[PDB]
This record gives C-alpha cells, structure tokens and sequence, in this order.
DNA sequence: ACACACTCTCCAATTCTCTAA
C-alpha cells in the first residue's frame, strides 16, 4: 500500500504474466510515479521541455487530445516502452490518468472543460502491412498503412454500461 | 395417488400359466445330444428357459428375471411349501 | 459437506498407442542412415532437432521411404491407416527427445507457453485425384494435387480456452473445442452455481492460424465428356499464405468429415 | 555381500567426476540507464513574462 | 477481513524483497542471487507464520500466500544452491557458520511446503475450500526441485546430513539427530507428490495439472534419473546397510520404511525381467486389433442401413413378436439377443476404502509405469543391492518396534508395513525362479516367529472391528508369508510354524474370509481367491484334511466365485485357471455336484465360451470346454433320473431336513 | 396454442439394520 518499488524493482517481472503484473496496485503507482517524472522532465538538447510546451498548446487550442512520440518514451525508462509495446490497454489507462495531472499543473480547472484526455502516440518503430498480421499480434500495438476504401456516416454511442455517450465510426 | 407399480410375484409363478407349465412340458422340450458340441446343447437349453421367462412376465432382462426369482424363491413359504411338496411328490 | 472424491476414476488406457509412441520414440533416436560420402552413422532427424534448435523452428519433416523400411513396415502400416487415432501419441513421442536432446525448444521474462510441434511427411507412395476421394478412406493418410482457384485471408482458431466465472471467483482452463465453440458445464466452486456469464480469457487461451483454400482437377486430366471437380482443403500454422491463385499445387495430410454446426 | 561403508562415500563423494532485435536493446538499455523539473515551469511561467 | 488478508499477504511480500536480491553491478549477465539482512528474522518469522498462526487456526492461507509471491522457486532454491556450490569449490581446493544457519533454515522451509496433504471431516471449511489448488502449487513444487541445474538442491540437503555422519553417535545430542531424521523427510515429500484427485460437493448429480506441467515434469522415471545424477541412491544404501550398528535406530527407520513404500508402490515386478522387440510385439498386437475388427464386420450387414426390411417371429401358442433389421432374418442367435436388449430397465446396484493415496489396494494393477533402459537397469540395481544388504536388518528393527508399540498404531502404518513386506518377498521369489545366482536367504527374516506373529495379529484385529483397507492389505502380506513358505518346504522350524499358523482358529478365520467378499470391489475377491489357492495347496502337501475341506463347501463361496468370474472381460488369463482349479475340485474330486446346478452359471458359460468372448486360440478355452462336456453329462444324468430338478434349477437348494438330503444327492 | 426443453416436488420402492425364536 504504502510502499512503493524502485525503477530497478520493476526489471524482474514476479508475476506469471505482463497484464497481472501491470495491474497490481503497487507496480501501478510505481509506473504512474515514473510516467509523471518522464512527463515533467524531458528535454530538447536545448533544455527547452517539449512537454510543457505541448500542454501549453493544448489550452490554446481548447483541444482533449496531448501527443506523445515513441523513441522519447524508449530514450529513457525504456521499460516502460517495453510494457506500452506489450500492454497498451492497460498502460494508456495509466498515462491518461498522470496526463490529466500534467494538464491541470498549467490550466487549473481545465476539467470544466473537458473531462478527460487521450495520448496519442506517433513514430512506433515497426511496420506492418496487412499480410504479415498473425495470432501472435493479438492484444498487441501494430503501425499499419493502406488506402481508405469506404467510410461510414458518424454515430453516437453509449459510453458506460445517469448516461454518457461518444462519436464513433 | 399415481397409478403403483407392477412387479413379479409368486402368484404369478404359482398360477397355472407358471412353473406348472414348465414341469409338463420340460421333458419334451429340451434334448441334448453326444452328436453336437458343448456350446450347441449348452445354447439350446436357455432356448425354452428364455420364451418362459418372456411369456410370463414381460418386463425385464433375463438376468433380470433370474436375480428377481431369486429373493421370492428364498423369502416366500408357499412357494417354498409347493417345491417341497414336489420333492416329496418325488419321496412319494 | 458432503464431500466426495472421485474414487472410481480411474481410466482405461489404449495400448496400441503407447506402444506406437514408444517405437516412433525409438525411431526418432535411431533411424541410423550411413552418411551420403561415408559408411558413418549420421543420425539425421536428431541432427535436424538441432537444427530446429539453432533456429527457434516448430515443424520436423520425415520420409516415407524411411519408415516404410522400418520394423518390417508395420508402424508405417499403422501410421499410414489410422492417422486420426494416432497423432496425439506421436506427438506425445516427439515431445520426450526433444526434452531430451534439446530442452530449450519446449518453450515458445514472465512464464513462456509450451511450443506446438508439428509433424509433417513427403515422398508419399503415390499421388490420387480429387475425383478419387472417397469415404472408405476417411481418416487415412494421403496426398492430392490439383489447381489452386480461390484463397481465404488468416483467421485465429481457438485451439485451448480458459474461462472465468462471473458470480464468484472461479477458472476453468484446459477447455477442448473440437467442431464448434465450447463452454464449461459446472462452476468449479462449489459455493456456486450459475452455469451463465462465462467470459473468454484472451490472454490465458491459445489460437492458431487457419487457412481455407479452393482447388479443382487438372485439365489435362478430365476423364471424356465430363467436366472438373472441386474440393475444400484447410492450411494451418506455418503453411498458411503459402498457395496462391492460379498456382498448381501438391498437398498432403488427411481426409476429414465436417458436421453441420 | 555388499557392505557399503560409510567411510568410502564420504571419500568418494567429492572427488567424482523485429522485436527480437527490440527486446535486446530495450532490455539493455535499462539496465544501462525541483531543479530537474525547471525547463517545465520555465515553459509555463514564460506565459506570464512575455 | 479482505484487507486484513491482503494486509498479511503484502506482509509476506515485502518478507519476500528484504529477503535480498542479485547484484546489478555484476556486469555478469546474470549473476546469482546477493544476500540481505534481518535475513534470520525473516525466515523466523515466516516459520512463526506456518506454525503460531496458521497451523491454530487450520487455514493454509499461508501457503496461498507464499505460493502467490513464489519464496521457493525464487528464492530458496538459489540459497541453498548458492551455499552448496560454495562449499563444494571449498572442498575442491581442499561467520561462516551463519552462511550454514540459513542453510539450514532455508531446507526446513522447504520440507514445511511439500508437506503432504491430509483432508477430513475435521479439517476447516478453510482448509477444504484450499485444497484444490495446493495440489497444483505443490505440483510446480515437484518440478521445480527436481528441475534445477539438473536437481543440484538436493546435493545440499544430503551434505548437511553428511556433517552429522561425520562424528560418532556417542557425542550426538537430539538436535543433531533431528537433522538426520529430516533430510530423509525431506525425500519421503519430494517421491510422494503426485497428480490429484478429483473432489467434489456431492450437493447435485451434474485434470488439474495446471499449464506449466506435464506428466514427464512428474512420473517416477524422471525421479529415478533425477535421483542417480545427484547421488541419492548410494546415501540411502549406505545408511540402511549400517542401520544395525550404533545409528539409534528409533530416529530413522519408519521415514526409510515410508521412502521404500513411497516408489515401490506403482511397479509391478514382471516389468523389470524380460521373461526390435517393441516393434514385434507391436505388430502382434495389431494382429489381436484385427481379430476385434473381424469380430466387429461379423455382426456388420452388407447393404445399407435403411435398406433393411421387417421379420416376424411367431412363438408355440401361435403368438407373435417383431424386430427389425437385415441380419435378424438369418440369425435366431441374434434375434433372441436384440428382442431382449430393447428393454429399459436395469436393477440399480450396490457398491469400502478411503483416506490413502492410489495403490495396489484401491486401483487396477495391469497397468505398469514405463522406464528408460538406463533408469531401468539403475532401478533394478538400487533395489537389488538394497535386498542383499539392507532388508533383513531393517525388518528385524521394524518388526521388533511395532510389537511394542501396536495398540497405538494409525491406519497408515499399518497399510505401509504390509505392502512393503509383500513387495519384497515377492520380488524375491521371483529372481530365484529366473536365475540361480540369487538365493532366498537373503528375505529370510521375514519366517521368524515375532513377524509371523505381528501379521497375524494385524489381520485378525483388522478383521474384528471391520476395518476392510487393513484386512485387504494384511490379507496380501499373508498371502506371500504362505507363499515362502511353501517354497522352503520344497528345500525344521518351518513345521512348527506351519502347525502354529494352522491352529483351528486361524482356519475358522480363513474360511470365514472368501464368504463377505461377495458386496466389495473386484480386487478383494481377486485376493480372496489367490489366498485360498495356496491355503488349500499347503495343507494338501501336509499330507484333518477332509474336515478342513467340507469347511470351504457351501453356497455363499460359490456365489463369490460366480460374481467374481463374470466380469472375465477385465481379468488376466491366470485367474481363470484358478477359479476352475476350484470348479474342479468342487465337482469332480469332492463330488458336491448339487452346488453348481444353479441357473446363471449355465448363462456365464454361454457367453464365455461363444465366439463372443474367450478368444479361440487362449489356453482357457481348452480348460473351459473340457469343464462344460462333464458338466452337461451329469446333469442329463440328474434330469432324466428326477424331473423335479427342471423347476430345481432356477431356485438356491432347499434346507428342509426330510426333503434336503435326497435332493443334495 | 401447440410441441418442446427444463425444473421442481412427493411418494413409495428398495436395501440395510436390529431383535427374538
Ligand atoms: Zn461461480
């Protein structure tokens, strides 16, 4: 409870898998522990926090969704890149919850503008085309290209099953 | 009540469609012969046994049927008081 | 509580399997061709686990001609005539000298899953048609070739699932599949009940790759005054996305019976 | 008869005689890696300056 | 509450980090293990877990805890391997004394886990509700301990014992001695642990290896060849043969009984002799699988399955019945068959062992466990020179123990004694039938009077209060006592023990034996009948026979013998040759020929000897056929004399006094 | 409303046990 872990504690996964080992409560405030020091801290060779300009930029633009770049992330603590290749669903849980935090530390009060933000990340270093796809990809992050073919109109959907919806297509 | 169950009993084996039939006809019945093999006459006997054993109650397994004849023939004594009676027929 | 073990449990057992998963064992260890210059033992197929090893591979090739010559042809005859029976024993065969000669290929760092092998056999005696499938041979093991016609894309078949209940704490694992998609009978606890509401562990199952390919008769071959047939056939694992439309192609395995689900 | 004393086992008991390019660098990379934090406010205070 | 079990769990778990951990200065890709402190407190502490808490409350809550945060496979293993490689390189070259503290403290953690388990009506809901799951743990347990480094772990275990060997008994206070009795607990768990047993609520009518195992981690072969690597066969040979001179007996020998009864338990003893090879036999057997398949096409029509027509089959008294069917039309044989078989009711059926784990008293023996040519021969060498070295010494000891000590006997012992004594003696009398170069003196300690004596008063006690898994085993154990010695009398004192084993009380109790064994499972009257064979074989080579005989005649012996023998399908062809050994005496020697003129033999025989069953080619048809020839001649005899016995046949005797006695006869 | 699938309940058939002649 209590306690936290070290960053050379998370090196040996305990657990008889990634996603039982992520989601304990302790390894999981060690990585949001981590994930705001990485978000605070990054810089340019120029000092320069890219980040904290960013987050500038969300507030200015009313925008919902803060962008992150992969080979940042894998410069250093690149555990956690490991784990974000491995388990997405869970780790982009727990990075919206610390992007939240990063946000409100410049616009205090930017949840009565929007409740909750995305991170997109960009510049994944493997590629597939639609052939290479197998069983083994299941569940993991993949950077796919193509041509559109064909597009639906935009729809609401129920988000939570009081009620909440969101677009989708 | 739900309708009761219908069983085996000795009135049935001591009424004249019973063993009384079996008595008056297994000696015309049932031959073994030196001429044929040991499973041959050991198949015929059960033949006779067997279509009795149907044409007087028609429920049940033939070893079914032996297994049941067993408790009545043990625990009944008129069935008891008439075989008896038929060794002491023989005594006679 | 009126706790009861399963005292009667006990199973009955084939002995012809065993039996052939021991001798296929022995044929694994000691097939003992000479080399192609020299009158040297070479031992090729535990060469080849080595070289699996080397290489992280799944899937071991055998000659007929091998097997044919021995043991008098009587574990070929076996193999040859009731495939579908035997297969999971020759597996069972395969897995005890891979242990043997080469531990590392069992598994596929948290725990690592056990690694699927797969058998395969060439250089069958001869080659039927499709106009040849018939159901007395349902089950055997054969070879077939024909023109490649249509091609379906990759799908994950469920081989081995897992499930969870929902109105306690329970799992269930090791759920075998077969034709159609298969859910438990009891809750495992006996604080529980509910039959309903299972849901599939991705993670903890295990899928495979599945391919449906189309195949029709030679040309060259169509008897007079009649026109071709066409067949199904199933690729699976490291084959699929091997075949391509237009192609002509040669395959083998065994005829299966499909129901209707 | 055998005997198998005790003196000669203690004797003898001593004396016998592609993310897989990925996963390598990730994994080495981790085990080789408010002033920090200033850049960050820096970025947020220059808000108020300019 | 949840919490407070969360709150112990994640108590263990940061017990399971202070524990220490590998060095990542090391550059060494891996290094091993690195050590803590406070390290005492917490193995302390951890043993005051097991034994303050959850032993007096009954939980094993505990165990759950440490299996969740896997202490054993990743943290005591590699201390005590630690330690022992160590040490070992020390002694190749050829404070510290802390190093040897956690060594030990280390091992009797690991004996406390693999302890096994035990389930009873007395046990807690706690307990019963863990139980399934234990099982598995303890199963990656066993894999794990035998897996590592080729199972170096268990060079450890037998090196703290060689520090206690070291020095003479006479200097050698009980806390040494606890050490020499725990590294051989330590073996009992690691053999004992095996795949479960399915258990359930019995609320409604209606494998557990869990993913990381599999049967090859867990059969015995891989204990054998685990067990040669890393040098465990010589210290149990070494420490059983000297067991006589000055090693206080009390502290050793029932675990060294319990090691000898925990892997001979699933062998049988043909398996070890012999008496391309694989190939051949597997042909053969496909030879018998063709002869099924010929069975199967003979009941098999031509055409189709809706082809097929309708017959009618008209009775005397002119009435008529209907089947169905193309093969009908031919076959009266299968006609009569089929009319029957469409019936629905079946009389339901009535069914005597728990509390032991599988072995020959409750589980089917024609099955074997399978060995490698090296496992095999090395197998053969431990138990061969254990028998020439250890097996008189360590009986004499037992035996002398349990005199002493029987009133406060469990159920286990009990079951251990027996069917270690049989296993031996039996393997023995074999070896001596292949080759001369083995002799029987070596299980000659087993005739001696006090032995005698125990195995009698277990099967009597057993029998008295009803206890029906002791008297199955003690039974056994009698069996090879009568066995050795009708061998010796085909070479003194083996008269007089043959009169005092044949006093008249002892005959009372072995012929009241076959008598119950009607209602019990088949392997009780598999037992019954053997005894009996070589019961009435001895006192016919004594030569008060004539008395003992009549005392075996009588109906409910027969009745044993006939259940027994229609389930021929699943019995071996020995059996069969025993049973109608005691036809044949029964009928032709004895001349009680009245016995066996009862209907359901007349059917068994039907099917035994038809193309159904007996195969045409089996030396039991032989004796089957030239039984059933006599058996019809004399009863056409019988029925043509008095006619009265046609109504007889389906019926048991008739014990009325003035009647019975020309109807026996 | 008309065949089906599934659940619930009660009652008597059966075997087991104890006692005395
Ligand atoms: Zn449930």
């Amino acid at each position: 409870l209590r306690e936290e872990l070290t960053l050379e504690s998370l090196s040996n996964v305990k657990a008889n898998s990634y996603s039982e080992w992520i989601t304990q409560p302790n390894v999981s405030r060690t990585i949001a522990r981590e994930l705001k020091s990485f978000l605070l801290e990054y810089t340019d060779e120029t000092g320069r926090s890219v980040y904290g300009a960013r987050i500038r930029t969300l507030g200015e633009m009313n925008s919902e969704s803060l962008e992150v770049n992969y080979r940042h992330l894998a410069e250093s603590k690149a555990i956690l890149a490991l784990f974000l290749a491995k388990c997405p669903e869970e780790m982009l849980k727990i990075f919206d919850l610390v992007a939240m935090e990063a946000t409100e530390l410049h616009y205090p009060d930017y949840a009565r503008i929007h409740s909750e933000i995305h991170v997109r990340i960009s510049d994944f270093p493997t590629i597939y085309s639609l052939r290479e796809l197998r069983e083994s990809n299941l569940s993991s992050l993949v950077r796919v290209t193509g041509v559109v073919t064909r597009r639906t109109g935009v729809f609401p959907q129920l988000k939570y099953v009081k009620t909440v919806y969101r677009n989708y297509q | 009540k739900r309708r009761p169950q219908v069983k085996l009993t000795a009135e049935k084996l001591l009424s004249d469609k019973g063993l009384p039939y079996v008595l008056k006809n297994a000696h015309k019945r049932i031959r073994i012969s030196s001429k044929k093999n040991s499973y041959d006459n050991l198949s015929n006997i059960i033949q006779f046994y067997q279509l009795w054993a149907h044409e007087l109650f028609p429920k049940a397994k033939f070893k079914d049927f032996m297994k049941i004849c067993q408790t009545v023939g043990k625990t009944d004594p008129v069935l008891r008081e008439y075989r008896v009676s038929l060794f002491r027929d023989e005594m006679g | 509580f009126k706790s009861r073990a399963l005292n009667h449990v006990k199973k009955v057992d084939d002995v012809t399997g065993e039996k052939v998963r021991e001798a296929f064992e022995q044929f694994l260890e000691d097939f003992s061709v000479q080399s192609t210059d020299t009158g040297e033992v070479e031992k090729v197929y535990r060469a080849q686990i080595e070289f699996m090893k080397i290489y992280d591979l799944n899937t071991i090739y055998i000659d007929y001609q091998h097997l044919s010559m021995r043991e008098n042809g009587a574990l070929a005859m076996a193999i040859s005539e009731q495939y579908y029976r035997f297969l999971p024993f020759l597996q069972k065969g395969l897995r005890r000298v891979v242990r043997k000669y080469a531990p590392e290929l069992l598994n596929t760092s948290p725990e690592q899953t056990e690694r699927v092998f797969q058998i395969s056999f060439f250089n069958l005696p001869t080659v039927h048609r499709i106009r040849d499938i018939r159901s007395e041979k349902i089950g055997s093991l054969l070879s077939i070739s024909g023109t490649v016609t249509r091609t379906s894309e990759v799908r994950p078949e469920l081989y081995k699932a897992s499930f969870t209940c929902d109105m306690c704490r329970a799992i269930v694992d090791n759920v075998e599949q077969s034709f159609k998609y298969t859910e438990p009978t009891f809750c495992p606890n006996p604080s529980c009940e509910n039959r309903a509401f299972w849901t599939l562990n991705v993670t903890r199952s295990r899928f495979l790759d599945w391919q449906k390919v189309r195949i029709q008769e030679n040309a060259n071959e169509i008897p007079t005054g009649s026109m071709p047939r066409t067949l199904d056939v199933i690729l699976r694992g490291d084959s699929v996305e091997r075949a391509k439309p237009g192609d002509r192609c040669k395959f083998t395995g065994v005829e299966i019976v499909v129901p209707d689900v | 008869k055998k005997f198998f004393s005790k003196e000669s086992f203690l004797a003898d008991f001593d004396d016998s005689s592609d993310h897989n390019v990925l996963l390598n660098t990730l994994r080495k990379a981790s085990r080789k890696q408010n002033p920090k934090s200033s850049a960050f406010f820096e970025s947020m205070v220059e808000d108020i300056i300019e | 509450a949840d919490f407070s079990l969360t709150v112990l769990r994640a108590r263990i778990a940061l017990l399971a980090t202070a524990i220490g951990g590998p060095d990542y200065t090391s550059q060494i890709d891996p290094p091993p293990y690195k050590l803590g402190d406070d390290c005492l407190a917490c193995l302390k502490d951890l043993k005051r877990w097991f034994k303050l808490v959850d032993d007096q409350q009954k939980r094993w809550d505990v165990a759950m805890a440490v299996a969740e945060y896997r202490i054993l496979t990743d943290d005591l293993l590699p201390i005590l391997i630690d330690w022992e490689n160590k040490c070992s390189l020390a002694a190749k070259l050829a404070n510290k004394a802390y190093y040897d503290k956690i060594a030990l403290n280390c091992l009797q953690l690991l004996v406390l886990m693999t302890w096994p388990l035990i389930v009873t009506e007395q046990s807690s809901s706690n307990q019963i509700t863990l139980y399934g799951e234990l099982k598995k743990h303890q199963l990656v347990y066993k894999k794990t301990i035998l897996s590592m480094e080729s199972g170096k772990v268990l060079r450890a275990a037998i090196r703290l014992a060689l520090d206690v060997i070291k020095i003479d008994r006479l200097s050698r206070t009980p806390r040494d001695n606890m050490v020499l009795k725990l590294v051989l607990n330590f073996f009992r768990n690691v053999i004992a642990i095996e795949p479960g047993e399915f258990t359930i609520n019995t609320k409604k009518s209606m494998d557990t290896l869990p993913p990381n195992v599999s049967m090859d981690d867990i059969s015995l072969n891989t204990v054998i060849s685990s067990f040669h690597k890393n040098k465990v066969f010589g210290f149990l040979l070494t420490l059983t043969s000297s067991l006589s001179k000055e090693f206080d007996q009390d502290f050793i020998n029932i675990p060294l009984l319990e090691i000898m009864f925990y892997f001979t338990k699933d062998v049988n003893q043909e398996l070890l002799f012999p008496r391309t090879s694989a190939g051949f036999e597997l042909s053969k057997l496909l030879q018998k699988e063709h002869q099924m398949r010929k069975n199967v096409i003979k009941h098999t029509s031509a055409r189709h399955s809706r082809f097929g027509g309708l017959l009618s089959i008209q009775t005397p008294d002119k009435t008529r019945l209907t089947v169905s069917g193309s093969q009908a039309l031919v076959d009266e044989k299968i006609a009569l068959q089929k009319l029957d078989d469409s019936k629905k009711w079946n009389k339901r059926i009535i069914k005597a062992a728990e509390g032991l784990p599988n072995s020959l008293l409750n589980s089917q023996t024609g099955k074997a466990i399978f060995f490698t040519e090296s496992n095999g021969k090395h197998f053969k060498e431990f138990i061969n020179n254990f028998i020439d070295s250890g097996f008189n010494i360590l009986l004499h000891s037992v035996t002398n123990y349990f005199t002493t000590e029987q009133d406060r006997m469990v159920t286990l012992e009990q079951v251990e004694y027996l069917l270690f004594f049989a296993w031996f003696v039996k393997y023995q009398l074999l070896r001596s039938k292949i080759d001369n170069s083995a002799d029987i003196k070596q299980v000659s300690e087993a005739l001696k009077e006090v032995t005698f004596i125990l195995v009698s008063s277990l099967l009597r006690s057993a029998y008295d209060l009803k206890n029906w898994t002791v008297t199955h085993a003690g039974m056994i154990a009698f069996n090879e006592l009568l066995n050795l010695v009708s061998r010796t009398k085909a070479a003194t004192d083996i008269e007089f023990i043959v009169s005092r084993l044949f006093s008249d009380e002892r005959i009372q109790l072995l012929s009241n034996l076959p008598k119950i064994g009607s209602k019990y499972s088949l392997q009780f009257m598999k037992s019954c009948i053997e005894l009996t064979h070589s019961v009435l074989k001895v006192l016919e080579q004594y030569s008060n026979f004539q008395k003992v005989q009549a005392n075996y005649m009588t109906e409910p012996v027969i009745e044993t013998y006939i259940n027994f023998l229609e389930r021929f399908r699943e019995l071996e062809d020995d059996s069969i040759k025993k049973v109608f050994s005691f036809f044949h005496r029964v009928f032709v020697q004895a001349k009680e020929q009245a016995l066996l003129f009862r209907f359901d033999l007349i059917i068994l025989l039907r099917e035994m000897l038809s193309p159904d069953g007996l195969d045409r080619m089996s030396r039991s048809r032989k004796y089957v056929s030239q039984f059933s020839d006599y058996f019809l001649a004399r009863l056409k005899k019988r029925l043509k004399k008095s006619p009265a016995w046609f109504v007889g046949l389906l019926f048991p005797p008739l014990h009325n006094s003035e009647v019975g006695f020309y109807q026996r006869y």
